[PDB]
């Protein structure tokens, strides 16, 4: 409770103050409606440049008419009214950026609000950019383990890839990107969690799962809850995305979830018909296309190149990475809609989450037929690359099988062979909440199917049968697994060693 | 209250200024106001039947299709990137 | 769509035929004339009635300016009651003096004070303000006790404040942010 | 100063005011002649402001004067509000005298601060086995009844009203958006014989009343439940239907001058919901407990209003006409239902086992429907047919004679423990109950009353 | 715990700052409102002449 | 003269100019002191034209100057462009340098007359199995790939590109329209690796650039291969996605003041189709081989985009979904897909009926599933029960690992030859293979390998 | 540490309490441009008592 302190806290703003004269653009406040402001006068403002109001309340311009300015509240307007001066800033909308935001919760425009202190960071940024170019990428050949066997296996995700995810409501869209978030900890790659339209109560669950799991200090967790204003949750996804970019520049590695893209667009929706521009489709903006392609496409990996020209030499021979989760919401399964037809066409790959399959028990909910990732195999470690070729495609036509031969009479041993080795990846598959597996751990798991040893096991016992096999090689073999988690390596000593460790845990436990 | 009308503009209403019944003297012949996608705004030609054919510069003609209150709506009968205002 | 966006057309071509034929004052005159008179309780009734002809509502309009409105002011006027554009009469008269503003090369700068300043100070603002913006200024003075001390300068769009209540403003939102 | 009128259309009004005198957004003006209340919605320009009339616009003209009160629609809050019935501007319409109010709270405010909220994980008891089983609510969470017209969501709250109410002992605060009003004389009277009143503030803005009192009743009713709770105490708020609050809002938006969005939905559809769901919370003072009826047009789940409302609760009970048709009541869907509260590390491994089981079963038997439908029953396999009859018995199971649908049928009401509604559904999961008639599992509260109505 | 005990701390101390530093806006105003008069404008409008 | 921009609504600006100097439609503006270019798409009156920014709005102010360049975009084209990355307006976005540029032409032109259209029916082979049966390509023809989203339009192209632009002896263009950067950059490093770089002109307007660069890039790509055509040369043109040109004026055709048609797309839909599409031809000067990736909205094959590009195409190849959903590759439709040269009086009698007969035999084979999945296999014909499996098998058979997939599928790549494709599919019909199992078939290049795939 | 807040909160208080009055008079001095000490201590002796 420290006295003087708190004085000279005070002095120090007193001692900068910019006691000299200023030439500045203003004009006048004509109308106010729903978030949305009409001025007059502001001759040298610029597109989405920031308009300075009574109070420190700011706004956006969104709308450059002939004869008016139309302006975007970034917070509550309803103190706003007319014939107040409003000002000009010559300054695009910027945020604060570094690892001091590591561990925190921020508003939209980079205010704490976790009430831990004040945000020590040395460096802003634009919250609207253009991403790098063709000729500074590089090809996405570095894995992001999420922890799900089913996920890493069939639907593999890479250092700089776009993955989304998409289903209805309540079938797990939120754990599956917190649970991928969770695994990063160790792993070297920092996260930033986006929340657009989300209730307060919601996000500070998440925020306590981070912290539970020990994953808070690795991750920025962004904020623009349900009662913030449009233009707010609008900006919050290129808010994040910004703190993300501010690791991928410096040759570091970043993960993004963007928790619902489908409330931005809804956002985006309200201050455009608000703007009175023309609706489209479902009367969403012509350009609501563009609002998404535009975010996701600085989601990338660049080369060691562009990082030592952004870096002015102070970095070398590292590339780095923006990885992206985003999610959509679907209506009773309904894909044909305008918002979730444009993400799916943008991404680098997507997973289906079913209702059906959720209600049926198999929790990670992954339609493995409709699911696919663009990257494939150069996003997987070697031992995961091998023991998992073909997977995806098997699994799709087990499905397939199982419903064309449900009514007809005993088949031939091809069949039955498909038909029972479906049967148990389909219920090896299966995973829990919070309960992430290793490389070595998942490993194990695709070796005792893919190399046939789950032929004498029942359906029902695959669970028991996985669980026991990984506390097994834990206690003796511990060796191997540090061996298999240090890159992910395999070869035929590795393959014989797994072997050996998988007959005697069948023939003595 | 309503927007600018087609013959809303500073050329016309300063004609107007200068012979005030500067139209109908030659209700045969008009001035292109606006072009887009193919459409021709003209002010004038107040003797233009409705489906009558419009005699452009270049050999370029068009079809008079809506006879509004204050202008003429053509459709060119071939290339319209080559006209132009005036 | 504003009113200025609607006075547009018609003050510009106002403006251009009285700037050819060197008539600048008298069209400034005339519109600021039809823009008072346009406004009056008994004339703005007589515009709005459903029964009249632009025709009637322009003769009108022409017969109570009379000696004021010379033959292509009284054209002018007869071409906006016939486009039905009599409401925009205060607003051209508005348009038309920012267009010969900017072809003299003059501005009008409005000045604000907490207490009154000297003819010495006035002429040493002028010479300043005239110089940085390449203009003829007219200063406008005037006082506000909302001002604790100093002086705000207002020309067009551009503001420059000097006073003691910004300087107080601003110390407020710094340790308020 | 003072204003005058220039324009009315319908419940929207717009007002002229001095150029130094015009009035801020929410604020609250009165009509000189007649005392009409009118909240500011919108600043247009040129002193001009336009308003929504807290009543009835017939009878108003262009030109009648206009006062300025300098705040927001202010209703009495605290302790002088129980056992009372108030209108939307806070009047008393009980005919028992003036409110003998301390303070007045304005019905605008913000939502509770990030680093306000509350972790609660308590589990709440409601005595009826679907719900306990598939939906448990907690403490300090909020709930919603989703369904159409005529499917049990009345009845099913008033149900939760009575069984809340014998663990509670704090306070509670009811507001009535846009439903009916014989409803309200009837639950009014039901509390006052039951010397119950004196523990609930009533709020009312029933179907009869013009579109401003519906769309403002909810934040009336929702302030007098904010001042409970900023008082440290522990409060339940029920709301009637919230879907007549964003109801209000549509036919007022292209009176408002905005373009209609989808379906023909306000363009603030999704910002006017969360401006009052996120008040709605328990925080670090007190706790609010609320559940919240949820109409659903035509049927309809997909429609905008009700798409928009799941993402505010922590319990979504979903009702289904095609479950109230084969007799089944409460009409809950198993399948569609869901809960926060739902997991292992709440509940515990045998419940939500029990529920996992039941949800894999009742699953199971729908995509056999249209098989059954066409080749009925005997074609299925020896596994599908046994299946079936445990979805059938589950499905039944479910039903419960209810304390307040005795009028209907004339059936004794059951209140049904957790503990009993998870060793029912346990052993017709095990198969203990295998040769017992499927009739004797409709309409019998706990497990051992089925084992008693098989012997008829 | 211990972190939280620190995060209470600050805000107490903000809490306080937020107070402070409207009375010491308040304070200044109080002042110059005082020791402002015709002596000032020939040292604040001659300054603003050369900016 | 120059004009000065006046407004500014997301990518559309209107800039006002002289009366005596107002610049021409199409016409390319450039803004003072900002690095920005604006097409005229309409002249408004008064000396105002309405045009589109050909770069971000960001920057840019009411009054700021703009300089009228009396043409529109002109671009580099001739030998020069060769082993170069472009953006739109034609600059190099490569660290290469500047363009050794020696011509410029207008993006902007009229197709050719009606007696400068070629007549040439020459057969290409693909080297893939379904394309070449029931999809035959020609020399100077128009190729376009038909599918949703996922379903193999950029892996096909490629393999196309593979088996096509790398043996030709001619100049070739790549445009990437609405492309993944990431595709850009691996295609890229692709041609540099394999050392075709110095045969093709590249041309990239990705998804994040501004409405106008995605509404012109495929105007600029199309303008160096018309310069090549037209020196007599013989030349290939890939467009990655046409969709996307459609599109970009949906997006800015309602800030262009253009009222909405079906579906909400722009008015001047088949129009705007027909300007671009009639230009992408061969000609009596020379000859264009043109492969287009379309994009098809929903995977609904009657939208009215898909459905208006049908008519421009001689060989249509349609990309099917629920053949993707089994694992199966290339996901290519039989029955829907078709080309301008399965005819016996361009191809033969032999390939004709071999390509009829599998058509023949899966068309059936799509009524008799529905009938299998309710009332089980035993309940057909002994000839519907043969002819199922042989469908079964046909439906792998038209599968096949492709050099470019080796990264999706883990297996090498296989190319198959005409006369391979036609006696694989010829012993299948006939039944000389009724014996191997019905997974032998599945990812095999030719007949040979299915036989020894099932000893494995 | 709650009922050390509570306890102690008092003794900066009346720190703070008697620092308003420099913080006032050194931002009155930075917004004047010129030394203010001659017209600024009589007024903080009759206003500081209402802070
Ligand atoms: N792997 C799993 N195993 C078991 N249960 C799971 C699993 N994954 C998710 N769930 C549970 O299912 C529900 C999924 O909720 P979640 O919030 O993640 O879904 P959502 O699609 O994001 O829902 P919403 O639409 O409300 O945002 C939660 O109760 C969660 O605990
Ligand atoms: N057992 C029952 N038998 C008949 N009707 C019932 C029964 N249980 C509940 N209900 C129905 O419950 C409804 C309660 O309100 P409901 O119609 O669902 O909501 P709302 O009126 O608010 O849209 C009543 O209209 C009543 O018809
Ligand atoms: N022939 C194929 N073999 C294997 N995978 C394929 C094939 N075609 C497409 N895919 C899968 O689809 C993606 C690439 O297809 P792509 O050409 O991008 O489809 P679209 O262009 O229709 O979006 C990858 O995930 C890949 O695994
Ligand atoms: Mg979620
Ligand atoms: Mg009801
Ligand atoms: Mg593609």
């Amino acid at each position: 409770l420290n006295p003087s302190e708190i004085s000279e806290i005070i002095k120090g703003r007193i001692e900068k103050l910019d006691v000299a004269s200023q030439a500045r653009n203003e004009g006048t406040i004509v109308s106010v409606s729903d978030g949305i402001v009409r001025i007059y006068g502001l001759a040298d403002v610029m597109y989405g440049e920031m308009i300075e109001f009574p109070g420190g309340v700011y706004g956006m311009a969104l709308n450059l008419e002939q004869d008016s300015v139309g302006a975007v509240v970034l917070g509550e307007y309803q103190g706003l009214a007319e014939g107040m001066n409003a000002k000009c800033t010559g300054r695009i909308l910027e945020v604060p950026v570094g690892p001091e935001l590591l561990g925190r919760v921020v508003d939209a425009l980079g205010n704490p609000i976790d009430g831990k202190g004040p945000i020590d960071a040395k460096a802003t940024d634009a919250v609207e950019k253009v991403a790098p170019g063709v000729i500074w990428r590089k090809s996405v050949d570095q894995p992001v383990q999420t922890g799900y066997k089913s996920v890493d296996a069939m639907i593999p995700v890479g250092r700089g890839q776009r993955e989304l995810i998409i289903g209805d409501r309540q079938i797990g869209k939120t754990a599956l990107a917190v649970d991928a978030i969770i695994n990063q900890k160790d792993s070297g790659i920092k996260c930033v969690y986006v929340a657009i339209g989300q209730k307060q109560s919601t996000i500070a669950n998440v925020v306590r799962k981070l912290e539970e799991n020990g994953a808070l200090a690795n991750t920025i967790v962004v904020a623009a809850s349900a009662s913030e204003s449009a233009a707010l949750q609008y900006l919050a996804p290129y808010s994040g995305c910004t703190m993300g970019e501010y690791f991928r520049d410096r040759g570091e590695d970043a993960l993004i979830v963007y928790d619902d893209l489908s409330k931005q667009a809804v956002a985006y929706r309200q201050i455009s018909l608000l703007l009175r521009r023309p609706p489209g489709r479902e009367a969403y903006p012509g350009d609501v296309f563009y609002l998404h392609s535009r975010l996701l496409e600085r989601a990338s990996r660049v080369s060691e190149e562009y990082v030592e020209k952004f870096t002015n030499g102070a970095v070398t021979g590292k590339t780095g990475s923006l990885t992206a989760l985003p999610i959509i919401e679907t209506q009773a399964g309904d894909v044909s809609a305008f918002v979730p037809t444009n993400v799916i066409s943008i991404t680098d790959g997507q997973i289906f989450l079913e209702s059906a399959m959720f209600n049926s028990g198999i929790r990670p909910a992954v339609n493995a037929g409709i699911s696919v990732s663009r990257v494939g195999g150069a996003a997987q470690t070697k031992i995961i690359k091998k023991l998992s070729g073909g997977i995806r495609t098997a699994l799709a036509q087990y499905r397939e099988l199982a419903a064309f031969a449900q009514f007809a009479s005993d088949l031939d041993e091809a069949t039955r062979k498909q038909l029972e080795h479906g049967q148990r990846v389909t219920e090896l598959m299966k995973q829990k909440q919070y309960a992430p597996m290793s490389i070595a751990e998942m490993s194990l798991s695709l070796y005792a199917a893919e190399r046939g040893f789950l032929q004498d096991v029942e359906i029902a016992k695959v669970g028991s049968f996985e669980q026991a096999l990984i506390s097994y090689f834990q206690r003796e073999h511990a060796a191997l697994l540090a061996k298999i988690n240090e890159k992910g390596d395999f070869n035929d000593e590795i393959d014989a060693g797994i072997k050996a460790g998988i007959e005697k845990f069948k023939a003595t436990q | 209250m309503q927007q600018l009308n087609p013959s809303e503009i500073s050329e016309i209403i300063k004609g107007r200024i200068e012979k005030l019944d500067v139209a109908s003297q030659a209700r045969n012949e008009g001035t292109i106001v606006s072009v887009s996608d193919g459409i021709v705004r003209i002010y004038g030609l107040a003797d233009v039947m409705y489906g009558e054919m419009i005699e452009f510069p270049g050999g370029v003609y068009g079809m008079a299709l809506n006879l509004e209150q204050d202008s003429v709506g053509a459709v060119v009968l071939g290339e319209y990137q080559g006209l132009a205002e005036g | 769509a504003e009113l200025t966006t609607l006075a547009r057309p018609y003050a510009k071509a106002a403006f251009e035929y009285a700037q050819a034929h060197q008539q600048l004052a008298d069209w400034s005159a005339a519109l600021g004339v039809l823009a008072a008179v346009s406004q009056d309780d008994t004339v703005r009734q007589l515009l709005k009635e459903p029964q009249l002809t632009s025709s009637a509502k322009a003769q009108s309009l022409i017969d109570v300016c009379g000696d004021k409105l010379n033959a292509p002011a009284q054209n002018f006027v007869r071409t906006v009651a016939e486009n039905k554009r009599l409401e925009l009469l205060p607003t051209i008269a508005e348009m038309y003096e920012q267009l010969k503003a900017e072809q003299e090369k003059s501005v009008e700068v409005e000045v604000t004070s907490a207490f009154t300043l000297s003819k010495e100070q006035q002429d040493k603002l002028a010479k300043a303000l005239s110089a940085r913006l390449s203009r003829e200024v007219r200063l406008h003075a005037s006082e506000d006790a909302s001002l604790i001390g100093g002086v705000i300068i207002r020309a067009g769009d551009l503001v420059i404040d000097g006073s003691v209540r910004g300087k107080l403003a601003k110390l407020a939102e710094a340790l308020k942010s | 100063s003072s204003g005058r009128i220039v324009q009315i259309i319908g419940a929207v009004i717009d007002v002229e005011f001095p150029r130094d005198a015009v009035p801020s957004i929410y604020e609250a003006l009165k009509v000189q002649g007649v005392e009409t209340t009118l909240e500011v919605q919108q600043q247009l320009g040129d002193g001009v402001v336009r308003s929504i009339a807290m009543g009835s616009t017939e009878g108003l003209k262009r030109g009648l004067n206009v006062d300025s009160t300098g705040a927001a629609i202010s209703v009495p809050v605290g302790k002088a509000t129980l056992g009372r019935i108030m209108d939307v501007l806070g009047n008393p319409i009980d005919e028992a005298g003036p409110i003998g109010e301390e303070e007045r709270w304005g019905i605008h405010r913000e939502a509770p601060s990030y680093a306000d909220q509350a972790g609660g994980n308590e589990l709440l008891e409601t005595g009826i086995k679907v719900i306990d089983l598939v939906c448990p609510f907690a403490k300090g969470g909020k709930v919603g009844l989703f369904g159409g017209a005529g499917v049990g969501k009345t009845v099913n709250m008033m149900e939760l009203i009575r069984n809340i109410a014998i663990e509670h002992s704090g306070y509670s605060v009811f507001a009535g958006v846009g439903e009916r009003t014989r409803e309200g004389n009837d639950f009014y009277h039901e509390m006052k014989d039951s010397n119950v009143l004196d523990k609930v503030a009533l709020v009312y803005g029933q179907m009869n009343e013009p579109p401003g009192n519906r769309l403002r009743v909810a934040l009336t009713g929702l302030t007098m439940a904010e001042k409970f709770r900023d008082e440290g105490r522990d409060v339940l708020l029920f709301i009637d239907n919230i879907y007549r609050y964003t109801l209000a809002g549509t036919e007022v938006s292209a009176l408002l001058g905005r373009m209609p969005s989808a379906v023909g939905y306000q363009p603030t559809l999704a910002e006017e919901m969360g401006v009052l769901q996120e008040r709605i919370t328990s925080t670090k003072k007190g706790s609010i407990t609320s559940i919240q009826a949820v109409y659903v047009p035509a049927d309809d789940l997909t429609d905008p209003s009700p798409a928009t409302t799941f993402a505010h609760l922590d319990a979504t009970v979903v009702l289904s006409r095609d479950i109230a048709s084969l007799g089944i009541y409460p009409a809950v869907d198993p399948l569609d239902s869901t809960s926060r509260q739902l997991d292992p590390l709440v509940i515990g491994q045998d419940h939500y086992d029990t529920a996992r089981g039941v949800q894999y079963v009742l699953q199971r038997y729908k995509e056999l429907k249209d098989i059954i439908a066409i080749l009925g029953m005997d074609e299925l396999s020896e596994a599908d047919k046994l299946l079936v009859a445990r979805a059938r018995k589950i499905q039944r199971f479910l039903s419960q004679p209810f304390f307040v649908a005795e009028v209907f049928t004339g059936s004794p009401g059951k209140y049904v423990s957790l503990k009993d509604t998870i060793a029912g559904f346990k052993g017709i999961l095990n198969g203990d109950y295998d040769h017992l008639p499927e009739q004797a599992f409709y309409m019998v509260g706990g497990i051992e009353e089925a084992v008693e109505k098989a012997k008829k | 715990a211990q972190a939280e005990i620190e995060q209470e701390l600050n805000s107490v101390k903000d809490a306080l700052r937020a107070q402070v530093g409207a009375l010491a806006v308040t304070g200044a105003e109080k002042i110059l409102g005082a020791s402002i008069d015709a002596n000032a404008h020939e040292q604040l409008v001659s300054k603003l002449a050369a900016e």
